[PDB]
């Protein structure tokens, strides 16, 4: 079961410049290597087959090179529709094996997060739970810190984050953070606050609300 | 319009059976190999098996050898994956893909994938709860809470509103049910005059919910 | 009184040779009871130029009446399956078209045509494609083989 170690796992770069993804083989797989581009929630499509042959219809910025154990994918100059993940595969030895892939994320100008906080609805509080939601809208780069403060006390392991993909037009991330409490625990505190940190802000941005 | 179309996916009990099928349109499979490949939730691709339909030659990954059976009806232009003794580990999107060495068809066409969820957890429709602003542009949304399985769809004003819509990936909760939020950014001037309805569809539980996000 | 032993050939990426219709071999991965469909070669040791690591040899298929032969197509040496009188063959003194040099370059076998030097029994990278005669050793094809003895 020949491993296909792919690198780097995650890469970032700006439209028009060249990118190199690398792929290493645990043993000799001759020239039986292909490259696949997967847009999220979609079927992979073939770019390069037999190490370096370009599949019919593929833009000629896409290039493959390799030497028995070490294989490399090159794009000479990125264009709009190349926000994808890229996978290498060996098909010369069965079982066929893949690499863990490399996410190719298109870099833009740093963008500050716009922050909102939503208190729990009256409907949820009848069922016996409360979800406090914090939203970081439209930001770059991806790394961001969200802290929950309930009566100015830092919270741990009662909140989950979820992040969008890079937006169609403006290339920006959004983020939800969902603090979950009992009917009981939620009513015995007054102030709920959301602390945000990001390369686009001078200092930490806080949003907050009182139950009334 | 060369096409591989899959069907047969869905939610089954652990230790159960499910037959996937992969229909070819625009080519005959008689001189192609059909491979099955799977992608576990937030993981890479893993090769399952392949059949040469004409010759009947079959080949399985060691993790599925014995439990799964691949076959093909050349008269129906269709390939099959029979899965038995299902475990949570087999939960994935299953793709089928064609292979022909001579014509450089090196998994050049893939099916759209069919999600297979192996779980003992019952189906359950979401509860939808509005995200309203407390108090230039404002944000409202809806929290789609405690559903199973994936997936749900969210739309705003029955697709009419698309500008600045964000629907986040589902997080699995400790409870074993999924939760997500859809949010939209709109002008603050439009809040008392326009109504914002989120449309939640959970096809597995046959559940359609409409919820007003209201100041 | 020619020295012939029985065997199966496998390529360096672990493909087996099977019959693809009456006059062609293909190379593909076999698992389990598929593997009983692999072709058995009666390799008859024959007279010809014996240089350093090269042993002259011929390759027939157990009672199919077929030998592998190199012949020209479009002035290009080509692998072909050739039927022949079974009471005559196998022999020591055999037509150069049936004759291969069993080269052992690494700890692996090449098979160079005797009539067309620098042309080797080759497989593709993609499985279930023809066994062919290839003109390079330093190209993108598989010329390197393992043999497994059978009685």
């Amino acid at each position: 079961d020949i491993q296909m170690t792919q690198s780097p796992s995650s890469l970032s770069a700006s439209v028009g410049d060249r990118v190199t993804i690398t792929c290493r083989a645990s043993q000799d797989v001759s020239w039986g290597v292909a490259w696949y581009q997967q847009k999220p929630g979609k079927a992979p499509k073939l770019l390069i087959y037999s190490t370096a042959s370009l599949y019919s219809g593929v833009p000629s910025r896409f290039s493959g090179s390799g030497s028995g154990t070490d294989f490399t994918l090159t794009i000479s100059s990125l264009q709009p529709e190349d926000f994808a993940t890229y996978y290498c595969q060996q098909y010369s030895n069965f079982p066929i094996t893949f690499g863990q892939g490399t996410k190719v994320e298109i870099k833009r100008t740093v963008a500050a997060p716009s922050v909102f906080i939503f208190p729990p609805s009256d409907e949820q509080l009848k069922s016996g739970t409360a979800s406090v939601v914090c939203l970081l809208n439209n930001f770059y780069p991806r790394e961001a810190k969200v802290q929950w403060k309930v009566d100015n006390a830092l919270q741990s392991g009662n909140s989950q984050e979820s992040v969008t993909e890079q937006d169609s037009k403006d290339s920006t991330y959004s983020l939800s953070s969902t603090l979950t409490l009992s009917k009981a625990d939620y009513e015995k505190h007054k102030v709920y606050a959301c602390e945000v940190t990001h390369q686009g802000l001078s200092s930490p941005v806080t949003k907050s609300f009182n139950r009334g | 319009e060369v096409q591989l179309v899959e069907s047969g996916g869905g939610l089954v009990q652990p230790g159960g059976s499910l037959r996937l099928s992969c229909a070819a349109s625009g080519f005959t499979i008689k001189d192609m190999a059909i491979h099955w490949v799977r992608q576990a939730p937030g993981k890479g691709l893993e090769w399952v098996a392949r059949i040469w339909p004409r010759e009947g030659f079959t080949y399985y990954a060691d993790s599925v050898k014995g439990r799964f059976t691949i076959s093909a009806d050349t008269s129906k232009n269709t390939a099959y994956l029979q899965m038995n003794s299902l475990r949570a580990e087999d939960t994935a999107v299953y793709y089928c893909a064609r292979f022909n060495g001579y014509w450089n068809y090196i998994m050049d066409y893939w099916g759209q994938g069919t999600l297979v969820t192996v779980s003992s957890a019952s189906t359950k429709g979401p509860s939808v709860f509005p995200l309203a602003p407390s108090s230039g542009t404002a944000a409202l949304g809806c929290l789609v809470k405690d559903y199973f399985p994936e997936p749900v769809t969210v739309s705003w004003n029955s697709g009419a509103l698309t500008s600045g819509v964000h629907t986040f990936p589902a997080v699995l909760q400790s409870s074993g049910l999924y939760s997500l939020s859809s949010v939209v950014t709109v002008p603050s001037s439009s809040l008392g005059t326009q109504t914002y309805i989120c449309n939640v569809n959970h096809k597995p539980s046959n559940t359609k919910v409409d919820k007003k996000a209201e100041p | 009184p020619v020295r012939s032993l029985n065997c199966t050939l496998r390529d360096s990426q672990q493909k087996s040779l099977v019959m693809s219709g009456p006059y062609e071999l293909k190379a593909l991965h076999l698992q389990g009871q598929d593997m009983e469909q692999q072709v058995v070669f009666s390799m008859s040791f024959v007279q010809g130029e014996e240089s350093n690591d090269k042993i002259p040899v011929a390759l027939g298929l157990k009672e199919k009446n077929l030998y592998l032969s190199c012949v020209l197509k479009d002035d290009k040496p080509t692998l072909q399956l050739e039927s022949v009188d079974p009471k005559n063959y196998p022999k020591k003194k055999m037509e150069k078209r049936f004759v291969f040099n069993k080269i052992e370059i690494n700890n692996k076998l090449e098979f160079e045509s005797a009539q067309f030097p620098n042309w080797y029994i080759s497989t593709s990278q993609a499985e279930n494609m023809p066994v062919f005669l290839g003109g390079t050793k330093g190209g993108q094809d598989i010329t390197d083989f393992t043999m497994q003895f059978v009685s």
